[PDB]
């Protein structure tokens, strides 16, 4: 939830501008209408907007590095394959940070 | 159509009632200086044109407003419905004085 | 590319529903589809500037 | 060509078994990560109200 | 400033952006009447475009292009008392 | 769901035929592809569904090869001429 | 209300009249 | 040359008025302001019709045979145009606005409501007439005003609902046994009326949300030619006791026995007549349901709300919707063309971003990042993404990969952005401030704020990059063109001074010319590298006081201005003179409910105005305004006009937009437009075409078809060659026709069954003659495009099928084969 | 039965009168005054208030020589036959048996 | 040349004189680079409108009669005292079609607005309809008085037409606009039989060809089936679940 | 005022501006159109002054604005 009292405040600030705007304005704009309080209704509802397209998967909308992180070298090594240099890079690295 | 507006005999406008809205009928009744509406939302308002206020607003709750008159001598007014009944109301009654088939 | 050799082998050689009974597939199989997609398409690209040198053959 | 079948031939085999993994357990792939995309666009959302 | 300034907002300060007011201020019109006046004709123009609205505010930016429109008879009068008329920009 | 396997094998000899005139060539990919998608796993235990996959597969292999190819050459002459 | 039109508060705000007075 | 006509209006699916379906019904009818939009649903396919209206269109009578149709406007004016042939056939007015208009089902009447009475008319016939519409009959019956009608299904009787709570069935033709008949039950006024199957048994249903059934004792056959009752069976309520949810449309269909109920809370419900079954309820929107229609058929439902003008049609049984739609609220857009022509990404007030496909004409990708309006939008080289600004004081990207605003650009400072621009390269994006009137430059791929550009004075007019150098050129109302090289090691500078303020700035496709154009109404044709000015022309006659826009054609022979006038017009920019000009037809509607415009002197909007024609004056007088006692000098009030805020061209060429205030205007390439061959003599023929034909000589045949240009002959011609015989005649093409028929070949591609076919004409032009356009390749670019694109469609869309069924099959193999 | 393939005759433009008469006609179930005059093949019909066009009748083979109105109905002659014309539009009654032209048409009744 | 706004002369075409005889008709092209003139010694001669320098003579088999251009499809027609019409292209200076079949003086011709129709009138009483692409007489109608002049609307809504003692202008409509018609070719040697009201009453020329539904057996082709029927059979699932209202 | 050679621009500037604006006022458009549009190809100079303004490297920061 959100604090309440922020809400009709910049609700207020919106009708404002919105009034001085029209004012300033060369030429005629028309108001869209804003509910004074909006009801959610006890039945199923559909959606006129649609954010990605209906045929996409939700899988589509996530990129590969998104699931399986990767370092920068983009290969892994154990302990026991790692050499002279690859401890002595690690353990200045570790000193770096 | 959409509020009651007050007039000059010479064409100047002098009030615009912003509280009687898609009236339908007007009627006045002179030795009470009041103003009766009936409304298209069902509603039957008094307005006192000597002070400018609205004496009384009543819900006649019985579906859209249409048929209207006055009785001179008693000062109460008429009201017409699709029921085949004729009401009687009063501005200090809540409720109609009567009902007649 | 031999990280698709060594799968190529895998999926043909052994029943599917043994691979089903591996520990860790499941996670292994979330890992595996995006980034072999990426290569597909990249080899899809491959495939149509390949095109371009029989266009060399009919101009010779 | 053949490198191409090679990826190819892979896609039948993973895409398929995806679909035996679904059918066993009722909870879909990727819906963890799914979560964190959320939790980096308000935090990203978040950032901009800061700025402006 | 803060917010003690902002309970000095009255209709005045309404008043005192409206476009005719604002030629009375630059010194564009000496009368009320004569600002109102420029307006409706269409001599004056903000920016690109004229404006024939005296009810209308104008911006302390757009205030700084508020000028007379191109071949209008007031204009021709101050290039003429600047000794300044040329023809060729009509 | 009801339908004997025998039904399978008359809807699999349709895509052949469908192939063999040539005509309706994306209703054949589309037919084919999402009943290879509903029946997959049941497909390799019948033995003679296998068969008619066979014939199946050789005319899509060559049909779409000399499609694709016809596609990829004016695809990348375009996009020299672009260059 | 405003001032009256002849006034020259009428189109000068605070930081006009310090600078004309 | 220039062959373009009006075809559709984008970005508006729905206004108000009642919608329709089409006979057949696979079309739906949509009133949008003005406008008619016919939907063909089986073909996605949007058309808007040619005609126009000073007044938003209220009612639409579309007659049984589907030849006809009659628009009729909010003042009463109405239209009769064919939908076969699309063409206005006759003009008539009404004397006062009409509530609906309905057409009998034998198709030789129609009912028009108005005022308190319900007029008859002959329906009107083949042939054009000087009086198109004949009054018939006139009634009387009702106390309030008439709303709506139904026909019974044969046309003895129609039925008339009203505002005084009752509903009226009259007889067509003169009954002894029926006058007319009056119905009550209701305490509030009728909405909608329907009839039975079969039957004069009909239903009344009112606005509080009552169904009134009444059952009559006599057949329709029953029905004497020179004693009927009528008794109520039952009444329902859709809502509960005690909330006030009003019924606001309604519609019937008679052999299926389905009502479709839509309410004022946005929900609406479905149910079966005769025992009144519920079989569901949906919620769409906040706001109403204005309208509702059902096709023939029975399986499609179409539902409009006004309030955001959403369309939506929906499948009932299925439970899938075929067609949702909702446009911007309001006409001011900005409008970008994808590099390839395919898609068009248009950005509003609202801060919505859509993107619409171009060939079917339908938004499907929304974005609501942005909190305020949208200033500018634009394209990448690659069509995959769109750089969009706003007042927010951000700038932002999107791609069409994952549908994601993966970058965000804002000033240091606190600043609004009013317009935008990319290079070709795509590394580098710059925006322009309302009030700072300097120019901020980012990185791409870096994100950060590269540098500021500082020296204009006052706001910046455009900004637009070459296509082929990289360089930056910003107009100003200090009157001066600005030109920035960015990869310059000395940060050279030029500037063009001007003899007024500019406004618009422009570059040809090949990038070696500029356009200017200035508050003195002049275009100014420099030549950039050089800073020489090359032309100019004059515009204070053609338009009727300044050209705001401006827009090069794709072969850069020809521009496009517009500004404050209601004409876009057409130059050649070689002779300086005009082409062309295309008028833009106004709108007076004026919303009812708002408070805000002093009306008095807005009196010319809306028809507020009473003109009196009886007073002796050819002009008329009119009847003069209240007085008040204190004047109001503190409220707006407007004046009709009209202006074109921009033009865009598409790198196709097939078609061009103009966004202004009445709409997104889009103007399309017709043959019919104009008759343009190439080089004619007497011996070009079809009949000798189909003679060499006839004789084999192919080669010969094709040259004829092609100095000829009509498609259709061409199209005759390449089809009856044999295959094998295909490298012959494309060995004898010249090298001048080689270009004309890849232009037929992409067009052919779209409507053509036989695709490798085409697609085996297509590959041998390409290996033969494909290195020699490429010395001609820089004037070969829209021809290109439009081939690629039009090629595209068929591979993507067939890969990813047959790579799915090859490849499955090899792994099902697989399988089997073991054990 | 076809004469264009393409066109159709509509109407004349910037005709009002000819040398046959004027007549006069007061309407029934209309306080209204029409006038009409002929014009070559066909008669305009226009209302006195304004002098505005309401009605154009269709053609006929021959120029009318002669006109006559009574309530509900028009009559033209052209040639040796004449006709009645309902609507002031539409021939509802065409009448034969005449060998010469027509110069007068007198309505009596019926 | 005269300039309309002075009225001051700006010049004229030739050394002398544009003609040995008389002028019978001139014509500019839309963009004012090319002039066009006839003489009635029977030479059709082209000129540059702004420097006023000949580029190139024509000689003609009859005298010219009345000329017409189109501009916007820069197509020239003649009307020769031989009764025949010859119709040229003004970019090329070369004949493109030759109509003959009128049996009178023709006295005008039109265009209609998009270039493919030529419309004659001529003293034979007859309004001949010609088709340019295919160079062809389409329609041929009769009247009762000879027709002086003859218009297209810029629409092409409406055929405007004058006749010889009447005194005003009579509206055809074209019944394209509202109806589909099928044209037909006429014989040139036509004579129309009946006359036409003028008010309210009441092979191998064509050009139309149907494609086969495959042109051969081994020839790959698709069906006319929309896209949306087959195009997302893959898709249904994450179809399905998109429908799906919010709970 | 000015130099000598400044004086003769001038005096060009001048002459050429007076015969346009006397032909567009008393003359047809047209002409106008034609004299405007060669003294403009000939040189510009001659109808629209482009004074000279302080451009210079120095004001730029080191190095280019991109790469």
């Amino acid at each position: 939830e959100e604090n309440p009292e922020h809400v009709e405040i910049q609700k207020m600030m919106d009708s404002l501008f919105l009034k001085l705007d029209a004012l300033s304005n060369f030429h005629f704009i028309p108001k869209p209408p804003v509910p004074e309080i909006k009801v959610v209704s006890n039945l199923p509802a559909i959606t006129m907007e649609e954010v990605a397209p209906v045929s996409v998967s939700d899988a589509a909308l996530l990129a590969p590095e998104e699931i399986k992180e990767k370092n920068k070298a983009g290969d892994i090594k154990t302990a026991a394959e790692k050499t002279a240099t690859d401890k002595k890079r690690e353990r200045r690295k570790k000193k770096y940070q | 159509n959409r509020w009651l507006h007050i007039y000059d005999n010479q064409g100047i406008e002098l009030h615009c009632i912003r509280r009687c809205d898609r009236v339908t009928r007007l009627e006045f009744l002179p030795f009470h200086f009041l103003l009766a509406t009936a409304s298209e939302t069902g509603f039957l308002t008094y307005l006192d044109v000597s002070v400018g206020k609205i004496v009384a607003a009543l819900n006649a709750r019985a579906g859209r407003l249409d048929v209207m008159s006055q009785n001179p001598y008693n000062a109460v007014i008429h009201l017409g419905h699709s029921n085949g009944t004729v009401s009687l109301w009063s501005p200090a009654m809540k409720e109609p004085l009567a009902k007649i088939l | 590319h031999e990280a698709q050799a060594v799968l190529g082998v895998l999926l043909r050689r052994e029943a599917p529903e043994e691979l089903l009974a591996y520990e860790g597939v499941r996670a292994a199989l979330e890992a595996l589809l995006p980034y072999t997609e990426r290569h597909f398409q990249r080899l899809s690209r491959t495939l149509q500037a390949a095109a371009f040198l029989d266009f060399l053959w009919h101009n010779m | 060509s053949q490198v191409r079948d090679v990826i190819g031939f892979n896609m039948a085999g993973l895409d398929y078994l995806k679909r035996e993994c679904e059918a066993k357990s009722e909870v879909m792939f990727f819906a963890d990560a799914t979560s964190h995309l959320e939790e980096k666009k308000r935090k990203r959302k978040k950032r901009e109200k800061l700025i402006l | 400033g803060s917010l003690e300034l902002c309970d000095f907002v009255t209709a005045s300060s309404f008043c005192r952006r409206r476009l005719p007011t604002v030629l009375l201020k630059l010194r564009m019109a000496q009368h009320l009447q004569a600002a109102v006046a420029f307006v409706e004709q269409g001599h004056v123009r903000v920016g690109p475009d004229v404006v024939t609205d005296p009810a209308f505010l104008v911006t302390r930016s757009m205030e700084d292009f508020v000028t007379w429109v191109d071949s209008s008879k007031i204009k021709r009068h101050v290039l003429e008392y600047n000794e300044e008329r040329d023809d060729f920009d009509l | 769901c009801g339908g004997s396997i025998e039904v399978m094998q008359s809807f699999l000899k349709m895509i052949g035929m469908m192939l063999d005139r040539k005509r309706d060539f994306e209703l054949a990919q589309a037919y084919l592809a999402l009943f290879l998608k509903l029946h997959l796993k049941m497909l390799p235990s019948e033995p003679v569904l296998l068969e008619e996959i066979t014939n199946l597969s050789s005319q899509v292999e060559e049909n779409w090869t000399h499609l694709q190819s016809l596609f990829n050459q004016s695809m990348c002459i375009l996009n020299y001429l672009k260059s | 209300l405003p001032p009256s039109p002849g006034d020259t508060s009428y189109y000068q705000d605070q930081v006009d009249d310090f600078h004309e007075a | 040359k220039f062959a373009y006509r009006f075809s559709n209006l984008l970005g508006t699916v729905y206004r108000r008025g009642n919608l329709n379906f089409t006979c057949d019904g696979n079309s739906v009818i949509s009133p949008v302001g003005n406008r008619v939009t016919v939907f063909d649903l089986k073909n996605n396919k949007s058309d808007t019709l040619p005609l126009a209206t000073r007044y938003n269109v209220k009612c639409v009578g579309l007659s049984p045979d589907g030849r006809l149709a009659i628009i009729v406007d909010e003042g009463g004016d109405a239209l009769l145009v064919s939908l076969v042939c699309r063409s206005v056939l006759h003009h008539f007015h009404f004397k006062g606005s009409v509530h609906s208009v309905s057409f009998s089902p034998d198709g030789r009447k129609f009912v028009v409501t108005k005022g308190n009475i319900a007029q008859m008319y002959h329906a009107p016939g083949k042939k054009r007439e000087f009086n198109a519409f004949v009054l018939d009959k006139t009634y009387f019956g009702p106390y309030d005003e008439t709303t709506c009608i139904d026909w019974t299904d044969d046309s003895r009787c129609f039925v008339v609902g009203s505002k005084d709570m009752s509903t009226w069935v009259f007889g067509a033709e003169r009954w002894d046994n029926l006058i007319y008949y009056a119905l009550g039950g209701h305490k509030d006024a009728i909405v909608a009326c329907f009839f039975e199957s079969n039957s004069l048994d009909l239903y009344s249903l009112s606005q509080d949300g009552v169904l009134c059934m009444w059952q009559c004792d006599t057949p329709p056959e029953g029905l004497r030619l020179k004693k009927v009752k009528y008794s109520r069976l039952a009444k329902y309520f859709f809502n509960k006791e005690g909330d006030f949810n009003n019924l606001t449309a309604a519609a019937f269909h008679k052999k299926s026995h389905l009502l479709v109920t839509g309410f004022a809370s946005g929900i609406f419900h479905l149910h079966e007549l005769p025992e009144f079954n519920l079989i569901h309820s949906l919620s769409i929107s906040d706001q109403s349901i204005a309208s509702v229609a059902i096709n023939s058929s029975g399986d499609w439902i179409a539902f409009g709300c006004s309030g955001l003008g959403q369309l939506l049609v929906w499948e009932w049984q299925s439970e899938s919707y075929v067609l949702k739609q909702q446009g911007h609220f309001n006409s001011m857009v900005a409008l970008a063309y994808s590099p390839d022509g395919q898609y068009i990404v248009t950005g509003g007030d609202d801060g919505k971003v859509k993107v619409w496909n171009t060939l079917s004409g339908f938004c499907f990708v929304t974005f609501t990042e942005h909190s305020s309006g949208v200033t500018g939008v634009t394209f990448t080289a690659t069509g995959y993404v769109v750089v969009t600004s706003s007042m927010d004081g951000t700038v932002r990207a999107f791609d069409l990969h994952r549908y994601r605003n993966f970058r965000t650009f804002t000033s240091p400072r606190p600043t609004q952005f009013s317009c935008v621009a990319v290079d070709a390269s795509g590394e580098i994006v710059s925006a322009g401030a309302q009030d700072s009137f300097e120019i901020f430059v980012w990185s791409m791929q870096t994100g950060r704020l590269l540098d500021v550009l500082s020296g204009h004075e006052g706001p910046i007019s455009g900004l637009c990059f070459n296509p082929m150098k990289s360089v930056l050129a910003s107009a100003s109302w200090d009157k001066t063109v600005r030109l920035w090289d960015m990869f310059d090691s000395w940060r050279t500078k030029e500037t063009l001074a001007l003899t007024s303020d500019a406004l618009a700035v422009t570059f040809r496709p090949d990038g070696a010319e500029l356009a200017v154009a200035t508050l003195n109404s002049q275009i100014t044709f420099w030549d950039p590298e050089n800073a020489v000015q090359t032309g100019s022309i004059e515009g204070r006659h053609d338009l009727k006081k300044a050209f705001t826009a401006l827009c090069y054609s794709a072969d850069g022979h020809s521009i496009l201005a517009g500004g404050m006038s209601k004409f876009v017009c057409i130059y050649h920019v070689r002779e300086q003179i005009l082409m062309k000009r295309f008028e833009i037809s106004c709108n007076l509607s004026l919303d009812a409910m708002e408070e805000f415009l002093n009306r008095r002197k807005m009196t010319e909007f809306g028809n507020l105005a009473l003109i009196d024609q009886d007073a002796g004056q050819e002009d008329g007088v009119a009847i003069p305004l209240p007085g008040v006692r204190k004047g109001d000098m503190s409220s707006r009030h407007f004046k009709p006009e009209i202006r074109v805020t921009s033009l865009r061209f598409s790198p196709t060429g097939r078609c061009w937009a103009a966004t202004t205030t009445e709409g997104l205007l889009i103007y399309s390439l017709d043959t019919r437009v104009l008759f343009d061959p190439f080089e004619l003599d007497t011996s070009v023929t079809p009949g000798r075409v189909r003679e060499a034909l006839r004789q084999q000589d192919f080669t010969r045949a094709i040259l004829m078809a092609l100095r000829l240009n009509e498609s259709k002959l061409v199209q005759e011609a390449l089809e009856a060659v044999p295959r094998g015989e295909i490298e012959v005649v494309t060995s004898s093409l010249p090298e001048l026709y080689v270009e004309k028929v890849l232009e037929f070949l992409a067009s052919s591609f779209e409507v053509s069954r036989h695709l490798e076919f085409y697609l085996l004409w297509t590959h041998k032009l390409l290996m033969l003659h494909g290195q020699k356009l490429k010395s001609r390749a820089g004037t070969l670019l829209p021809v290109i495009q439009f081939l690629q694109k039009s090629i595209q469609r068929h591979l993507d869309d067939l890969s990813k099928l047959c790579s799915w069924n090859h490849y499955n099959m090899q792994y099902a193999l697989a399988v089997s084969k073991q054990r | 039965r076809t004469a264009s393939a393409l066109f159709a005759g509509f109407r004349a433009l910037g005709l009002f009168s000819n040398d046959i008469p004027h007549v006069v006609r007061f309407s029934a179930l209309k306080r209204r005054f029409y006038v009409t005059t002929c014009v070559g093949k066909s008669f305009h019909t226009y209302d006195v208030q304004k002098l505005s066009l309401v009605a154009v009748s269709n053609s006929v083979p021959q120029d009318i020589c002669c006109m006559a109105a009574d309530g509900r109905l028009v009559f033209a002659a052209y040639g040796n036959v004449f006709s009645a014309f309902a609507r002031n539009k539409e021939i509802v009654h065409t009448f034969k048996g005449h060998k010469a032209e027509i110069h007068f048409l007198q309505p009596f009744g019926d | 040349v005269y300039n309309m706004q002075s009225g001051i002369h700006r010049g004229s075409f030739g050394k002398d004189q544009a003609h040995k005889g008389s002028v019978r008709g001139v014509a500019v092209d839309g963009l004012n680079q090319l002039t066009v003139t006839t003489g009635s010694e029977g030479l059709l001669k082209f000129w540059n409108f702004k420097n006023k320098i000949l580029i190139h003579s024509v000689s003609l088999s009859s005298s010219p009669n009345i000329m017409l251009l189109h501009r916007d499809s820069g197509i020239l027609g003649l009307a020769l005292d031989d009764f025949s019409i010859s119709v040229l292209d003004i970019e090329t200076r070369k004949i493109v079609r030759e109509f003959s079949g009128h049996q009178g003086q023709i006295n005008d011709m039109a265009f209609s607005p998009d270039g493919r129709w030529l419309i004659s009138a001529a003293m034979d009483c007859s309004i001949r309809t010609w088709d340019l692409p295919s160079g062809c007489l389409i329609d041929c109608f009769l009247l009762d008085s000879a027709p002086l002049n003859v218009s297209m609307s810029p629409t092409g809504d409406f055929l405007a037409t004058s006749h010889v003692d009447h005194l005003g202008i009579y509206l055809w409509s074209n019944i394209s606009l509202y109806s589909v018609v099928s044209l037909r070719p006429l014989p040139a040697d036509y004579v129309p039989s009946i006359v036409m009201l003028p008010g309210t009453c009441q092979s191998d020329e064509l050009i139309e060809y149907d494609s086969p539904e495959q042109l051969n057996e081994q020839l790959v082709t698709l069906s006319l089936l929309p896209e949306s029927r087959w195009k997302n059979l893959l898709n249904l699932d994450v179809i399905k679940k998109k429908n799906k209202p919010k709970e | 005022g000015g130099g000598h050679v400044a004086q003769i621009y001038a005096i060009r500037q001048s002459i050429s501006k007076a015969l346009v604006a006397y032909y567009q006022k008393y003359v047809d458009e047209a002409s106008k159109k034609e004299i405007k549009d060669i003294l403009i190809q000939y040189d510009r100079t001659l109808l629209v002054a482009d004074p000279r303004r302080c451009e210079s490297k120095k004001f730029g920061g080191p190095g280019a604005r991109a790469r």
